[PDB]
């Protein structure tokens, strides 16, 4: 032979007549296994991208198919392995168990539930491979969507079917962000409409059992749980089974999406996943590439990311929203599979540590973060107090230069600031949170009108809590009425004022 | 079976096993090694051939040369005996003191334990110096990293702290001596004796030390850490103890598993990384946790490779932790000890929820109150004052202020300081920065902070400054 | 995979590896001595037409190659069954690299109880028996010859230097 | 003669390939034809990957290496001393050979913790900066960093010209061996150094290892290693040596090339990072002994060399995280004039008291703050922008000592003349002068109380640890002669 | 980069934007930095069309060079030949952006056309900077320089 | 075959073919392809040839009989490519038809 296999084993009966030979079809002997990178020897035949299964009780892929042997990714252990196993195949490539009961459960990937707790099967399965949708198979996401996080459903208003990078480091409730979001979806999946009921799917990439655990416990403190699968690869958990968690993820997430319900997947994230599958790569001595990373990384996510899609009714309509989550590195998204993200999502979500460390949670660069998208997926209610506040808060910022030394153009623009500020007051939201959107756009209507910077800003979290809580209290009547609507009724506006006004000064004073 | 040197390429030696093939990880003893060889499976290369690493001293092998596959990973003592023993990676006083006992042996590779038996929640866990509790509270039986680069006092704090808790603390504590200083585990050494937390007439000191010192083959390093762990893992859930597992230095480890990774023929990823960094970390830092048996609560020391964090390894890492420390160079070089990089000295299980808010808030006024004197410092920097308010003065000051408070004593190296330093039970330091944040101090001279721990003394410290 | 038994030669020039697949399998079975005897014939009955341009040459299509040694090596019986790895090997592009197996192989069952000079003093004279260097140099000590320059004539070398060598 | 020859299998850039050799030591310096040596580092199974010793073209496939059959030692001894030698511990000075017909093993190591006990050790260097805020002891490894001619050398110098004096002495304790691993460190500039030495004749206890500049690669790599051994031989003999390592810059160059050139691999500065193990490995040798070595030191002091004064740069930041501290030197204040030009500020030993002795103590303990102050007004004050008269005194006074700690090339002191001349200044009875009369002062002072109050200077020395008596007598003697120095 | 570097090469007439100015609001976006068509030139084009520009080019040039201070730092530090520069720069700005219809639903403004020979003629106006009457910002996002000289009387 | 002053195409779909033989090529060598195509031989392996593929090709294929040209490469020259826009190998492009460079000239 050559390179491959001049093993006197090997050779060693070609001598004869090339006698002696597993199956080298769909069997093979392990070639060589070290790096869990298993040279198999044999199964020759093979379908491309086969998952096959070892004689370790481990499954690999039969990524490569390589004239001679067969590279296969160790889903697992590997001084389990030794050579001359027999691998076989399944005669099958993947697919994960897909249905339902994900939802309240941790699982592994595999489609197996554990948590410690172990799994509980999801009965039906379904190719991972699965790809994204067509154009009639889509439709426009006009829907919104929600995050109980009063910036997020305001000014970067969302809908359900999306590609949205969620992007900043660690810890900043980094995670928090998509927990609070979490929280909130609870009563929309109390929530009649099945879109409303939206399947959170975490995908929890690399992302230790620890944190992990902490982050369960946190949910489990929220029992969102209940409607949410957490696909959940830990950073313990295999390079390919982390890798494969989105994709797995993906037809999952789909598989609603294509039953008319609306699942939501978040991939924290793919930052972690890259390494893995570039590793992955690597070790099989297939490429890095820029930012080490072989480029159809790309190509796996483009493919991956865009099965989360808005479909049409033939679809049931449904969707799958991927807020797909990097997690920078100082913001380091020059990094290249931001790059490629950035020319992927229809927008971005950045956090702002700065703002963080002044105490600013949520601390999001706002002004940076973005739907490109934006308006198909907005409601009224939202658009007629956000539109201009967005622009207020331009100018807050505008205003910000020159709010630096000096911050009075004139007491206008002073104001201006003091404005600014006090809707920034209303942009940090503490851990936890999960509004409704007359909330929201109730608490900003009297900010946005003003009525606070005559208030100072501490004074208006302070009030935002009062406020909030006493409209909730008395004019369910009118919130109904505007919760309903999905929109400012003008009616309202000028009760609620008066409501605000008047309690803004029971508030005040 | 028996294997053949086939090669020696580097530590690395390949071992031409016949007709063995021993699973991974197998130790392998090496025929006339004298220097107990160890040499520890990590390829089926094929041909029942297997890279291996040697982990002891090699010179004079020749090719064939014999092994005896033991047939099965390193047995080591684990448990108790440990305690007082400095040991080895193969578990081997290297206290040097005759052998070491504990009868329970190891193959020094364990898993993540579950999720339900990790830590779904923890406390935090005081430590009395204002700074550290405030920014990085921290949890119990957690993995906190002090990110912090070289001899910075790195070692001082950690011997501060080490001073204060390992001490104070009941439980065992596992000092896994990863590229540790052989001086620096010598003076610590003779301390321990003298200390007396080591003292051999107890060798269920609350400290086993367990060294794998610089000098050491970098396999044999990597694996030390190990080793730490799986007498941790004793006990933590054998011993059911509250591990402290002092770790100098996490980094080494990683270093040595990106430094071997070429010659595996495995690609040395970005920066040369090992590209196994991750799993490594997930299997090290995975099987640490809480179990609900003990719990490890691990100090890691993590250098900052050459200053950069940006750096594959430690910024792998911070998923890995709960508590990070990066020490600043240049607050260090303020000569402020602590040297922290309070800005990314830190616990996610900072929050009013958690540790009360006014804690919180407090620490949040002040991470502003840095952040925004942060801010101007740019400007400031060649172009001074006035084009800026006086309140921002007054908030650049107390951050000043703040910041020499945070310069707290060190009571341990009165060789290094001459001073000796301070534990600041919580609420002077509360209160403290509440305080400053009152302008309460705010007329004071900032030496009244520098050095302190307690803000009391600061104002002691203030009126004597004020002559 | 296949316990087996690769005994000196060894080595592993590749075709050593080669050489290996018969160190077990000629090896065993000794079809060790048809073989050895085999690739005797082989080699320079190859080497011509039936090894050159009129076969090495890729320009032939390697099917074709097969079907010219399994009109070549199933074109002879000295290699009833080793053939195979003819028509592997062939197949395998290691045709003009039979040399080195041969003569590991044959080697490898000669190379496998001789040994050979390899001294600081003229001989090529080699040997068959694994004790030596004694029985030889009563052979040497016997026979005059050898190019002279052949081995450690310790003369124009060592020694010629040597005045020079301090100075 | 069978495989005690092996032939060249193949060769090209110093990495013979190498035929036979398999029964081979690992580890082994083999020997070629050229009589040049390799090491058989990497045994591969197929021929032996020899990084080639020295430097070549001068030789050819199919050479023959023989085995030499032995693992590097490195010639070893005292009779390195009185001694210049090559990597290889031969001539190059040609005064014949050494005596150093002992060998002992490149390959040996750190000590245990029980073989080793911690510093507490003085150690002076005669250099008043030194001695003042790095006061060292022995074992110890501690980083000298400071660039091409700062006098970085000079100072290395002046060091060992101060050990001189206790190898003049009997107290070994005292007595250094010194061991001066020159790395890449050209003809000229060793031919000058080893003069220099031979004229303070220090030369007698003195290593030079000498790798200039030409060197080859794996030679300048041995080099630390030989050095490595070789003090770690009187240290078992209770002695205490100093090695100089200056410079493993060079060496991890020459490393990484040469591991890049074995086409293995790098990371970080295009170093590969075991450039650490390496270093590591060199570093932990360092010691202290304990006891059973007859307490002896290998004492460090490694040089490292600062590419644009960058030390963030990963390989200073390693030395720096294996070293015991730092000493800065600081070239600006050089330009600026002052000799020396340190860093002050990052001139630091961790250890530093630990390493200490009393007599300077007795001052040093104010000294070190007061320059701490001093310094503490560098950073307060020494702007273009702070005083009042409690600084004003710090600074000036500070600015006094600085001459103090200014140190002419070729020039260590005596310690006692180090307490001295410092005494008069912490006690502030030479901030009446300027900075500027200082070392004139201190001249005269010290050329006056060598003459007269070595009476004193003597016994300051004896109590080893001044005391009131010595204070008083100090104080007169120096306000009144500083009367006398002045009017 | 080498991907856009070579594209340079076979271009003919580039949109060369600038997400500054887009960052700033303005649709259009743009970013004269070689938003050419080298068939640029005052006989191939009106050589008035060519002047035009290149005064305009010129300007924003200088008023580019400022604008940092401004960027961090308000309606402020100026000496008024120089705020000349800035206003008209400042319309020019202006009077490049164009509302988009096409986009309403994002806008909220309408987009619109200028053919040629208003626009080098607006911006000769303006250059004569008449609008002075007139203030500058209600200038953003029209067709003719005229509904914006309208839409800020309105305003007023 | 010959593989002295022809090669056979080692391998293509490359735009260079790596051709066996030709190995009485000179350096530097203009060859031809069979596929009409020059390319040069460029590169002299023991082995192969490296052609550069003067021109582009999708024609080639494996096996093509290269043939030497045998001549290093010359470009018409002379003095008569005044008024005249030319290809690379130093004849026209222009459309104009022909240049009057009767002289090539390496």
């Amino acid at each position: 032979k050559t390179g491959t296999a001049e093993v006197s084993s090997i050779l060693e009966e070609r001598i004869l007549g090339a006698d002696t030979s597993v199956d080298l079809e769909e069997t093979g002997r392990v070639l060589s296994i070290g790096d869990g990178i298993a040279r198999v020897h044999g199964l020759r035949n093979v379908q491309a991208e086969e998952m096959v299964e070892f004689s370790s009780g481990l499954k690999g892929m039969s990524l490569n198919l390589e004239p001679d042997n067969v590279g296969v990714v160790v889903f697992g252990n590997d001084k389990l392995i030794k050579e001359g196993d027999i691998v076989k195949r399944t005669g099958a490539i993947v697919d994960v168990p897909v249905g339902e009961e994900l939802l309240g459960r941790v699982v592994d990937a595999l489609g197996n539930a554990i948590d410690g707790k172990g799994p509980i099967g999801s009965k039906a399965r379904r190719r991972v491979g699965l790809k994204a949708p067509g154009i009639i198979p889509r439709i426009s996401v006009r829907e919104p969507m929600q995050t109980g996080i009063k910036a997020v459903d305001s000014l970067v208003p969302i809908g359900r079917g999306q590609r949205e990078l969620i992007i900043g480091d660690r810890q900043t409730g980094k995670t928090s962000i998509a927990i609070d979001t979490i929280i909130n979806q609870k009563r929309f999946n109390d929530g009649t409409d099945e879109k409303k009921k939206l399947y959170c799917i975490y995908v929890a990439i690399g992302q230790k059992r620890s944190t992990v655990a902490q982050l369960v416990k946190r949910l489990t403190d929220a029992d969102a749980m209940k409607y949410t699968i957490v696909v959940s690869a830990t950073a313990s958990d295999a390079a390919p089974l982390q890798y494969l968690a989105p994709y797995s993820g993906c037809s999952m997430g789909e598989y609603f999406r294509d039953n008319g319900k609306h699942a939501l997947i978040i991939y924290d994230d793919l930052s972690k996943q890259a390494v893995a599958y570039r590793q992955m790569s690597l070790l099989l001595r297939r490429p890095p590439g820029r930012e080490a990373y072989p480029g159809d990384v790309f190509y796996l996510h483009s493919r991956l990311l865009e099965r989360a899609a808005k479909m049409n009714d033939a679809f049931g309509g449904g969707s799958l929203t991927a807020l797909p989550v990097i997690e920078t590195q100082a913001g380091d998204v020059s990094a290249y599979i931001p790059t490629n993200v950035i020319s992927i999502t229809d927008g971005q979500i950045f956090l702002e540590t700065e703002l963080f460390y002044k105490g600013i949670r949520p601390a999001i660069n706002v002004g940076l973060s973005v739907s490109r998208v934006g308006s198909a997926a907005q409601t009224r209610a939202m658009k007629q107090v956000a539109g201009t506040m967005k622009l207020e808060l331009a100018q807050y910022r505008e205003v910000a230069a020159f709010a630096q030394f000096g911050s009075d153009l004139d007491a206008a623009t002073q104001q201006l600031l003091s404005r600014g500020v006090r809707l920034t007051e209303l942009l940090k939201q503490g851990q936890y949170s999960p509004m409704a959107i007359e909330e929201q756009v109730a608490v900003i209507y009297a900010g946005v009108r003003g009525y606070l910077d005559k208030l100072e800003p501490s004074k208006i979290t302070k009030f935002e809590n009062a406020f909030l809580s006493h409209v909730i209290s008395q004019h369910q009547a009118l919130l109904g009425k505007i919760r309903t609507d999905g929109k400012i009724s003008e009616e309202s506006d000028a009760k609620l004022k008066e409501i605000v006004t008047n309690f803004l000064a029971g508030f005040e004073a | 079976t028996t294997g053949r040197i086939v090669a020696v390429i580097g530590a690395v030696v390949d071992v031409q096993f016949d007709e063995g093939l021993p699973p991974i990880l197998n130790a392998l003893e090496v025929q006339g090694r004298e220097t107990r060889l160890v040499l520890e499976v990590a390829q089926h290369l094929g041909e029942s051939t297997v890279r291996t690493i040697a982990m002891d001293g090699t010179e004079g092998l020749v090719r064939g040369q014999k092994v005896l596959d033991s047939g099965a990973p390193i047995r080591i003592p684990v448990g108790p005996e440990t305690l007082g023993r400095i040991m080895n990676v193969i578990g081997e006083p290297i206290d040097e003191r005759g052998p070491i006992k504990t009868k329970q042996f190891a193959a020094i590779h364990a898993e993540a334990p579950e999720f339900v038996e990790m830590s779904v929640e923890q406390e935090i866990l005081v430590t009395g110096i204002k700074v550290v509790d405030l920014l990085a509270p921290y949890a119990k039986g957690g993995k906190i990293g002090l990110f912090g680069g070289a001899g910075v006092g790195k070692t001082v704090l950690i011997m501060e702290l080490i001073n204060n808790v390992a001490k104070a603390h009941g439980g065992y504590s596992v000092f896994a001596g990863v590229g540790e200083r052989t001086r620096e585990g010598n003076d610590l050494y003779h301390e321990m004796i003298e200390s007396g937390v080591i003292n051999l007439k107890d060798a269920t000191s609350k400290v086993a030390l367990v060294y794998g010192q610089m000098n050491e083959p970098p396999g044999a390093r990597a694996r030390v850490a190990l080793t730490g762990l799986t007498v941790a893992e004793y006990f933590r859930d054998q011993e059911g103890q509250d591990v402290l597992l002092f770790i100098d230095n996490i980094f080494r480890f990683t270093q040595a598993g990106s430094e071997v990774s070429a010659l595996l023929g495995r690609i040395p990823s970005a920066v040369g990384y090992q590209p196994t960094l991750a799993t490594d970390m997930g299997t090290m830092q995975e099987r640490i946790t809480t179990t609900k048996k003990g719990s490890i609560t691990s100090v890691q020391a993590i250098y900052v490779p050459a200053d950069d964090l940006t750096d594959p390894a430690p910024a792998t890492t911070f998923a890995h932790l709960d508590a990070t420390t990066v020490l600043s160079r240049a607050i260090a070089e303020l000569g402020i000890y602590p040297a922290v990089d309070p800005l990314d000295s830190t616990s996610r299980i900072m929050d009013p929820n958690i540790v009360g808010s006014e804690h919180y808030d407090v620490a949040r006024g002040v991470q502003k109150i840095l952040q925004d004197y942060k801010s101007l410092q740019d400007i400031i920097a060649i172009l001074g004052m006035d084009e800026l308010s006086e309140e921002d003065k007054l908030t650049v000051s107390r951050a000043r202020k703040i910041q020499r408070f945070l310069s707290q004593p060190f009571q341990v190296a009165e060789v290094f300081t001459g001073h000796l330093g301070k534990l600041v039970p919580l609420k002077e330091t509360i209160k403290g920065f509440q305080q400053i944040l009152a302008g309460e101090y705010d007329h004071l001279p900032e030496q009244a902070f520098y050095m302190v721990g307690p803000i009391e003394e600061a104002v002691a410290k203030a009126d004597k400054l004020a002559e | 995979f296949a316990k087996l038994v690769r005994p000196p030669v060894q080595i592993y020039g590749i075709e050593g590896r080669y050489a290996t697949a018969l160190y077990s399998a000629a090896s065993k079975q000794n079809k060790l001595e048809q073989v050895e005897k085999e690739l005797l014939r082989v080699g320079q009955i190859l080497k011509e037409p039936k090894m050159a341009a009129s076969l090495l040459n890729p320009y032939v299509k390697r099917s074709v190659k097969v079907k010219s040694l399994s009109d070549m090596t199933a074109k002879e019986k000295f290699s009833p069954l080793t053939s195979n790895l003819i028509n592997l090997l062939a197949e395998n592009g290691r045709l003009t690299n039979t040399p080195a197996v041969i003569s590991a192989f044959s080697t490898m069952m000669s190379v496998h109880r001789g040994e050979v000079p390899c001294t600081v003093t003229t001989a090529s004279a080699l040997d068959e028996t694994t004790l030596t260097e004694l029985k030889t140099v009563l052979k040497s000590f016997l026979s005059k010859g050898q190019v002279l320059k052949l081995e450690v004539k310790i003369d124009p070398s060592i020694m010629g230097g040597m005045i020079v060598r301090i100075g």
